[PDB]
């Protein structure tokens, strides 16, 4: 019904928390948050990248692969005959 | 019944969004306490915090005069009733005593009141109201209550 009387049924919570005024805006924004950037950056890095790595050479690989195959005729056949 | 002359009280009723409420003020040493009690339905719980603010806010700026004298009318006829029996004169002095000392101005509260004045109060709120930051007591099913962050913006007009 209305929207968040009806929701659901819930027993035994509590909740604790200030006003904004109490507290900062920067907790140990730098110290506390840079290392988390590690167990975020490494999680998916091991199960995402290496796909890419291996698209790339493939842009490379196939690009000289082309080169050669146009660039220079006087290869397979040289200028003579 | 709806003809009551307290907004809430006649409005508050007037839909039920409470079952029931009241006020409370306590003053420590160096503390007080300002704030109302209240008991209603859970589905309708909004309705009442929407339409409590208010009746602080359009104080602090539009109060008057003449809706004073009752209140002002009421305080005096409350205190003067306080004093029937015994026991509740002793139990004034001790108080007195451990807060104002000796003190019993009794007519002098009158004069205390005869203080009281429209600019006097639209003064006193002032201070302790606009765009304060209150805290929450709350118990369930408190499901329903609006966030914290509203009542805050909520506290202050915007002159809305």
């Amino acid at each position: 019904g209305r929207q968040f009387g009806h929701l659901t049924r819930v027993r035994h919570v509590i909740t604790y928390s200030l006003s904004p005024f109490e507290q900062r805006a920067f907790p140990h924004y730098f110290s506390k948050g840079i290392p988390n950037v590690l167990r975020r950056t490494r999680a998916c890095i091991l199960r995402v990248a290496p796909p890419f790595v291996a698209f790339y050479l493939v842009y490379t690989w196939g690009t000289q692969e082309f080169e050669k195959s146009k660039r220079k005729n006087p290869a397979a056949y040289e200028n003579d005959r | 019944g709806a003809h009551l002359s307290s907004p809430l009280a006649s409005i508050a009723a007037t839909n039920k969004l409470c079952q029931s409420f009241q006020t409370f003020n306590i003053c420590y040493a160096d503390t007080g306490l300002l704030g109302a009690h209240f008991v209603c339905d859970h589905m309708s719980i909004d309705d009442m915090m929407f339409v409590l603010q208010g009746q602080w806010m359009r104080l602090c700026t539009s109060a008057t005069e003449s809706e004073v004298l009752r209140g002002k009318n009421l305080l005096r006829n409350a205190l003067v009733s306080h004093l029937d029996g015994t026991t509740p004169v002793c139990e004034d002095i001790g108080r007195s005593l451990l807060t104002y000392g000796r003190r019993i101005p009794l007519a002098e509260w009158e004069s205390r009141i005869a203080e009281v004045d429209a600019r006097v109060v639209r003064e006193v709120c002032s201070k302790y109201f606009y765009d304060q930051c209150p805290a929450v007591a709350g118990f369930g099913p408190i499901e329903q209550l609006p966030d914290y962050n509203r009542i805050r913006s909520g506290m202050f007009w915007l002159r809305f």
